């Protein structure tokens, strides 16, 4: 796309020639493939193989600064978030850059904004929240027409992080007053409140009964839902910007805002640095199978790292700082957002 | 002052004694070097000095004493000011490490110091440390450049106490403001005041600043000076001010060459706005039609702004009665038509 | 196959005789160790038929590689291709390998992938390759944790060498200055590398245009990230 | 009956050919160990994915066949397909004057 001199398709040149005739006056980009049988990459000489190649295959013009993203592979759609609304894209057509969303979900309220978004794992709901907004809203994606099905109340609170656990039908959210709320989606009633830390918690991650939160105070805490015990703190030297969890093995990934990445174990207090950069890390994302992770920072770079020791397989540059990334459940697509655009890369190995 | 060993000995003993009650202190151009070093050593652990400013011709041994003063666990000087001091990269390095160690001061003033890019990077690395509480910070005539601006944008994203920030006489016009926007568009920035002066701001920077303003941003004050933003810049600025959402408090425009055709849109915006509280004008050719239109719209409108300043090329009796009309129509407006202690500089 | 040192010893005893006639043997994930490598070292000396040998994903440590190198350093030996991956090597092993490369004459291929050689080992290897007596054909480096100084030394080595044809440097972290040095080395007429392992899109615009400028010069060279490009078909075809 | 096997059939299509053979062999072992319910071996071998799902439902039953498939999925070190299968089971397994004048004129 932007990397190449000019992106062309196979039928586009024929259309151009016919247009010239009518008016009287590798080399071709490919589309993204879905079927596993079409993928057809030779064995190295489902799968835990570390990726080895990338290629940009679309650009999505949002029209305003992109704060968050999400990608679904069961359905082909992509979700982009901004301060004024959410826009839903479709990956089925073939075009270099698209300007026409599949849908647009605006939010109108004087002095109301959006910060966060989150797509359930089964691709059947979508959470949304922001500042000065009456409540956290969940959209129904499986119904024939988009509409809000539930409202999760929060008065005079500014949420900045969202997370959801579907097995136990729970939803979590972190507010700027250092308060974490837990909702039960069946009734939409608050369950439990976690408070006591004024700086707030910028990132929260939930697996099992443990909630992991980290903020500028340079501490990482591990709350347990079954009791009212004080959290277990692990002091670090810099301020954490993001978190992620390993799905298979016990390991928590985190970025330190000084260009350093660490791994932390739940069972014991072991650490070891796994990567270092000259920039600020704004988001770290784990692969669904857990053998690699993606990192995006402030110095215009998207990188992929290897789980066993933290070696970086490759990275791609960009023109503007990136602020969010997401990896599909097929382990084949990755989406990142910089400036007023969102890009989609395909993973091949 | 050129002092001597005995005078300096007695003076430093007097300063260090428990009977002293100095709250502000200034040492500039003290000679010889040993006397200055001894004087700065007298402040080590002082229980009453909360300000300190420094200046000199030679500085080869200023930094060891200053860094000892800062590394002390009992020093409580709340404000530190270094003026025109010459230094080298290692001196900046150990000063930055000392400021890492220190836990007292909240305002730092570095003006005319011959910083380069490297020292700026070291100071920024100090500012990103999660345990520093520097609230105000001035970098004037420090000879900075856009790359330092990108690093500073990272600082702005990360830092969690820095509210006021001054960047005057720095050629960071277009790319610098672009990077600062990248750092300030972040929905959780804390900066409240930014100062731009002789920074080569142009229409592009005005457009970026407007895009910042239209959203709900943090900064309450913005300063512009020696910035020619006449037609396009003022189009952007006025279409920014018109909206109901802006929360900007004070706006300074000086030496910006606002033409009358821009003044019509300016007056429309002033009539529309309801949240601005202060405005300044000067050296701008508003004379014949611009001043008259401005004064008429001011009489007609009832905006929130209290203070307003301007300069008139030549006035008449009709203009005097127009001023009287402004006063009578709205009583709360104070208008004048007549520099270090300037209001913003007073705040920073 | 979990053959083990005992099975490797039985094969060793069978290959000790001069009348064996096989030319290529491979043993990956066979639970080898230093003792098995010693058995192979003892069997290799005095044998002229076997030519290609591979021992990957086996914890053959530095010392085992030292034994192998000591065995291979006499001209009598006729081993051409040896490739070992994931064997937990270090710098001293690399110094011994550098001596082997400089002195020996029969080795034509080597492979060091997923080993933490670091900068010191690669510096020793650069000293090894600097010699005009070496006749190594292709060298495989990947995930060896290289940096600026080692890449500068490597650039000088390539500037000095002529016999090397294929190379590989992927999954390695290079700073822009080091890559400027590397590209300056690449463009030199002296060095004729026909295959290079690097990802063009991984680097900034200046570096990308620098690599393209190197490419338009010497139109024969090919830079492709996925190594094994245009390599000999037999190597992989035999295996499967 | 069909609604429950439809989702199962669509879950098994995620498995690859080698994974499918491993699944069939593990099912062979599971059937051999158990005594309460039996399955012929040649019938397990000859069946493809669709016939496999329908046969599994014919013998075990809806919930039991779903649980067996989930357990086998977990055994092959597949954890994502296990959660997808659990969700699709949760969904597929049933719980056990003037206006009149105006309109006339428009007509």
């Amino acid at each position: 796309l932007f990397w190449d001199k000019e992106p062309w398709f196979w039928h586009d040149t024929l259309t151009e020639q016919l247009w010239r005739i009518f008016a009287g006056v590798s080399r071709f980009l490919q589309s993204i493939s879905w079927d596993p049988e079409d993928f057809e990459d030779a064995w190295k000489r489902k799968r835990l193989a570390v990726p080895c190649k990338l290629e940009k295959m679309r650009i999505l013009a949002h029209g305003e600064l992109v704060l968050a993203t999400a990608i679904s592979s069961f359905t082909r759609h992509v979700f982009t978030c901004g301060r004024r609304g959410i826009k839903v894209w479709s990956l089925t057509g073939q075009v270099a850059e698209d300007r026409f969303p599949e849908s647009h979900l605006p939010i109108q309220t004087p002095g109301a904004f959006l910060r966060t978004c989150l797509l359930s794992s089964n691709s059947r709901s979508l959470l949304t929240g922001g500042y000065n907004l009456a409540s956290v809203s969940v959209w129904d994606l499986a119904a024939p027409s988009l509409h809000v099905k539930e409202q999760l109340p929060c008065a005079g609170l500014n949420c900045q992080a969202l997370d959801a656990n579907l097995d136990a039908n729970l939803a979590f959210a972190s507010f700027t007053s250092g308060v974490v709320r837990i909702w039960d989606l069946r009734d939409q009633s608050v369950v439990r409140d976690l408070k006591g830390y004024p700086d707030g918690v910028k990132s929260i991650v939930v697996k099992g009964y443990n909630i992991w939160t980290g903020g500028p105070d340079a501490c990482l805490r591990c709350w347990d839902q079954r009791t009212i015990m004080k959290p277990l703190e692990y002091q670090f030297k810099s301020q954490i910007m993001s978190l992620s969890h390993s799905p298979q093995e016990d390991w928590v990934l985190l970025g330190m805002a000084n260009g350093q990445q660490w791994l932390q174990s739940t069972s014991g207090s072991q650490r070891h640095m796994v990567g270092q950069k000259d920039s600020v890390i704004l988001s770290v994302k784990f692969s669904p199978f857990g053998q690699w992770w993606a990192s995006v920072g402030m110095d215009d770079f998207l990188g992929v790292y290897s789980m066993p020791a933290g070696t970086k397989v490759f990275e791609v540059p960009e023109m503007s700082p990136v602020t969010c990334c997401d990896v599909s459940s097929n382990n084949r697509l990755v989406v990142t957002g910089s400036g007023e655009h969102a890009s989609v890369y395909q993973i091949t190995y | 002052s050129f002092l001597s060993a005995s005078l300096v000995r007695i003076l430093c003993e007097q300063i260090a004694s428990d009977t002293c009650h100095l709250q502000r202190v200034v040492f500039k151009n003290i000679s010889p070097a040993d006397a200055h070093r001894n004087l700065c050593l007298a402040l080590r652990g002082h229980k009453t000095v909360t300000y300190l400013t420094l200046q000199g011709n030679d500085q080869d041994d200023m930094f060891p004493a200053l860094c000892e003063v800062l590394r002390h666990p009992e020093c409580n000087l709340r404000y530190l000011g270094l003026v025109s001091c010459s230094a080298t990269t290692q001196q900046w390095a150990d000063l930055s490490l000392a400021l890492e160690v220190n836990q007292s001061l909240t305002c730092v003033n570095l003006s005319d110091n011959e910083l380069l890019d490297e020292g700026a990077k070291l100071l920024y690395t100090t500012l990103r440390h999660p345990k520093c509480f520097l609230q105000r910070l001035s970098l004037e005539n420090c000879h900075l450049t856009e790359a330092n601006c990108k690093d500073l944008a990272a600082v702005l994203v990360v830092s969690r106490e820095l509210t006021h920030l001054c960047l005057a006489k720095n050629p960071i016009g277009n790319t610098g403001v672009k990077f600062l926007c990248e750092g300030l568009r972040y929905p959780e920035c804390k900066l409240q005041t930014l100062v731009l002066w002789n920074c080569d701001i142009t229409s592009d920077g005005c457009c970026d600043l407007t895009k910042l303003l239209q959203e709900k941003s943090s900064l309450l004050c913005l300063d512009l000076g020696l910035n020619h933003i006449g037609v396009k810049g003022m189009k952007f600025l006025c279409e920014a001010l018109r909206k109901p959402l802006c929360n900007l408090r004070c706006l300074w425009l000086w030496g910006c060459s606002i033409p009358p055709f821009s003044c019509e849109d300016l007056c429309s915006a002033l009539s529309c706005n309801q949240s601005l509280v202060t405005l300044d004008l000067g050296q701008n050719p508003l004379g014949s039609s611009g001043v008259k239109m401005l004064f008429e719209t001011l009489t007609c409108s009832s905006g929130t702004l209290r203070t307003l300043r301007l300069k008139i090329d030549d006035f008449n009796d009709e203009l005097n009665k127009l001023l009287e009309e402004i006063e009578e129509k709205n009583p709360q407006l104070i208008i004048d038509t007549e520099e270090r202690p300037s209001s913003h500089d007073f705040m920073i | 196959n979990s053959l083990g040192n005992e099975g490797v010893n039985l094969l060793c005893r069978s290959m000790r005789l001069p009348h064996c006639s096989l030319q290529r043997l491979m043993l990956n994930q066979c639970h080898l160790d230093t003792a098995g490598c010693g058995f192979l070292a003892l069997a290799l000396m005095g044998n002229s038929w076997l030519t290609h040998l591979s021992l990957s994903m086996n914890p053959v440590e530095d010392n085992g590689v030292k034994l192998l190198c000591e065995v291979m350093r006499e001209p009598s030996c006729h081993l051409q291709d040896l490739e070992l991956v994931k064997c937990h090597l270090t710098a001293a092993c690399c110094e011994s390998l550098s001596c082997v490369i400089s002195r020996s004459r029969h080795l034509k291929s080597l492979d060091l992938t997923d080993n933490a050689l670091g900068d010191g080992g690669v510096a020793a290897l650069c000293e090894g390759l600097k010699q005009k007596n070496s006749v190594l054909a292709r060298l495989g480096l990947k995930a060896c944790g290289l940096t600026s100084d080692c890449c500068e030394a490597l650039s000088l080595a390539l500037s000095c060498n002529r016999h090397l044809t294929s190379l590989n440097l992927v999954q390695n972290n290079f700073s822009p200055k080091g890559m400027m040095k590397l590209c300056s080395a690449f463009a030199c007429p002296t060095s004729n590398l026909q295959i290079i392992g690097l990802w063009k899109w991984q680097y900034p615009v200046q570096i990308r245009k620098l690599l393209e400028e190197v490419q338009l010069l010497k139109p024969r060279v090919v830079i492709d990230g996925s190594w094994h490009s245009f390599d000999e078909d037999d190597r992989y075809w035999w295996k499967n | 009956l069909t609604f429950s096997s439809y989702g199962l059939q669509w879950c098994l299509y995620e498995l690859d050919k080698e994974e499918f053979q491993t699944f069939k062999e593990l099912l062979k072992k599971k059937s051999s160990e158990s005594t309460t319910c039996s399955i012929p071996q040649f019938e397990i071998e000859n069946a493809n994915v669709e016939c496999l799902a329908l046969l599994l439902h014919e013998y075990y039953g809806a919930s039991l066949a779903w649980a067996t498939s989930i357990s086998i999925f977990e055994n092959m070190n597949l954890r994502t397909l296990s959660e997808k299968a659990r969700d699709d089971m949760k969904r597929h397994s049933p719980e056990d004057g003037d206006t009149w004048d105006y309109k006339s004129h428009v007509m």
